[PDB]
């Protein structure tokens, strides 16, 4: 099979800056004609794949003057000049040459702006929910860019990782910053076996932790 | 790499009528989902079809190799006289119709 | 490129999504789940209904056409929650050189075990002050949170979904000023129409 793999998965530009994302298969694509059948693909959220480049270099016609394909043996490379608000998605690219057809993995081009801290909240779970039998502990990492950061939990100083499930928005269309959401959720017996409870932001615009805590 | 399209042999054909009469087709396929075509040229130089394989007077057999395929004209008439072609239609990789050059059965009175 | 609604069925049964345009064409199968990784499912002609299947799709996948009704079929059988995806019908002409120039809208199948089931909806209580709402433990999705009924958009942020327990939880924040809050009320509002549910929650320090 041929596995197409692309790098990068985010791609941060400014609308008008130069970005080029790269499609790389473990094999060669040729087909039995001599041609090539390799697509990039630019996929809006909540719509249908469009097709941009076919064969290697070819636009599709309706496709703007600045998306160029090209490469060659197992390289290819997909590059936009000019970024715009019409070009933000998730870019695939895809084999047609060998069955079966594959597709890489996707890469977003998104926006890059500035650099911002997290502003975290941290919650204890609702009297409300305590009566149910569970309890859910809640941290907001809001407002921050890049989209990467790590958040760890700690009881009584122990990291602890079960339980916790995470959410993440995209990227905001006002400010372009980012936000996310982790979790952590026990059962009322273990909430109150236990007493000092913590959220941790390690993020790029910080050498040390942002840390929110409480204590039943 | 090294592509060549359906082959459709000989280019010439000449039977007397009565006779057998024979082409050869040659498809290299680089999978197995295909349909072999053989067609005759209407005299609108368009396409109609002959037999297929898989599948009374034009019979097409597929030969051991998983390249040859013959194509046979039984008892051949003299208004069998005319234009005569194959096509490759696979679906996969990259869905496409080949067809072979055209060749001339000729028929001659007896 | 019109394909049948979407589709809520159980762990192990079949299920059988159209596409409707045609004897022009390939049609392909692409499905795409929720990491969004596309695959390549199959092809089918539509003039001779003969097919080429990813290997790792046949038994999983079954094409068919009919071209009376001009329309293409793909059956998935003993279905299991991997299924879940958004299924694309796409074209390609015979002799172009490329592959998918018109798509259908896709059809959104869920497979899962569990039943309607209503959210329950925590507040998160604790210059500006941020409030939250934690939507815990209920399917299928979707659900709606607005504030104050739409009145507050601002700052605002409702994360997506996620899967524990077979069932959906997500949470929302606010933040306001230190004035407004809890001088004047912030309410969170739930909308879970598949269970007619609806909840009103006041943040009360
Ligand atoms: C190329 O095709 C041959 C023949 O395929 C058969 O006839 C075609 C017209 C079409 O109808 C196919 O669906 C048929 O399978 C392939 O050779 C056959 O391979 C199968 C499975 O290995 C075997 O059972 C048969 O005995 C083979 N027949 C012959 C005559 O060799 C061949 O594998 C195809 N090549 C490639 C690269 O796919
Ligand atoms: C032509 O082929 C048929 C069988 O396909 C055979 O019965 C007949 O004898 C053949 N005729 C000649 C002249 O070879
Ligand atoms: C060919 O000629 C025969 C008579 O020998 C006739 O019966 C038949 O209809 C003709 N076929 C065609 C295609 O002209």
């Amino acid at each position: 099979d041929i596995m197409l793999t692309q790098s990068p998965l985010s791609l941060p530009v400014s609308l008008g800056d130069q970005a080029s994302i790269s499609c790389r298969s473990s094999q060669g694509i040729v087909h039995s004609d001599g041609n090539t059948y390799l697509e990039w693909y630019l996929q809006k959220p909540g719509q249908s794949p469009k097709l941009l480049i076919y064969k290697v270099s070819n636009r599709f016609s309706g496709v703007p003057d600045r998306f160029s394909g090209s490469g060659s043996g197992t390289d290819f490379i997909l590059k936009i000049s000019r970024v715009e608000a019409e070009d933000l998605g998730v870019y695939y690219c895809f084999q047609g040459s060998h069955v079966p057809y594959t597709f890489g993995g996707g890469t977003k081009l998104e926006i890059k702006r500035a650099d911002a801290a997290p502003t975290v909240s941290i919650f204890p779970p609702s009297s409300e929910q305590l009566t149910s039998g569970g309890a859910s502990v809640v941290c907001f990492l809001n407002n921050f860019y890049p989209k990467d950061i790590n958040v760890k939990w700690k009881i009584d100083g122990s990291e602890r990782q079960n339980g916790v499930l995470n959410s993440w928005t995209d990227q905001d269309s006002k400010d372009s910053t980012y936000s996310m959401s982790s979790t952590l959720t026990l059962t009322k017996d273990e909430y109150e076996r236990h007493n000092s409870y913590t959220c941790e932001a390690t993020h790029k615009t910080s050498t040390s932790p942002i840390v929110k805590n409480f204590n039943r | 790499i090294q592509w060549n399209p359906p082959t459709f042999s000989p280019a010439l054909l000449v039977v007397t009528e009565g006779d057998n009469a024979t082409f050869t087709c040659s498809f290299s396929n680089t999978s197995e989902s295909f349909v072999l075509n053989w067609y005759r040229m209407s005299p609108s130089n368009q396409t109609d079809k002959l037999a297929a394989f898989p599948e009374c007077r034009f019979r097409v057999t597929q030969l051991p190799n998983g390249r040859d395929f013959h194509m046979s004209v039984v008892r051949a008439r003299r208004n069998d006289s005319g234009t005569y072609l194959c096509g490759a239609i696979s679906l996969a990789p990259k869905a496409q119709i080949k067809e072979s050059l055209r060749a001339e059965l000729r028929v001659t009175e007896r | 490129l019109q394909q049948s609604g979407p589709e809520l069925v159980r762990p192990g049964v079949s299920v059988k999504i159209s596409c409707k345009g045609f004897t022009d064409y390939a049609l392909h199968w692409v499905r795409q789940s929720h990491v969004k990784s596309l695959e390549w499912i199959g092809v089918i002609s539509s003039y001779n209904g003969i097919t080429n299947y990813n290997q790792r799709f046949k038994g999983k996948a079954t094409m068919t056409v009919d071209k009376s009704s001009s329309t293409a079929y793909l059956e998935l059988a003993r279905l299991t929650s991997e299924d879940s995806a958004i299924y694309y019908c796409s074209r390609e002409e015979w002799d172009v050189f490329y592959y998918f120039d018109y798509w259908g809208q896709g059809t959104t199948l869920t497979v899962s075990s569990a039943k309607t089931t209503p959210p329950s909806v925590y507040p998160l209580a604790p210059s500006m002050v941020t409030l939250g709402c934690l939507v815990k433990g209920y399917f299928p999705e979707p659900v709606t949170v607005t504030w104050n009924s739409g009145s507050l958009s601002s700052g605002v942020h409702t994360f997506p979904a996620v899967l524990q327990s077979d069932l959906y939880t997500l949470s929302s924040s606010v933040t306001v000023p230190s004035s407004t809050w809890p001088s004047e009320t912030v309410t969170c509002n739930v909308a879970h129409p598949a269970s007619s549910t609806k909840v009103d929650k006041k943040i009360e320090t």
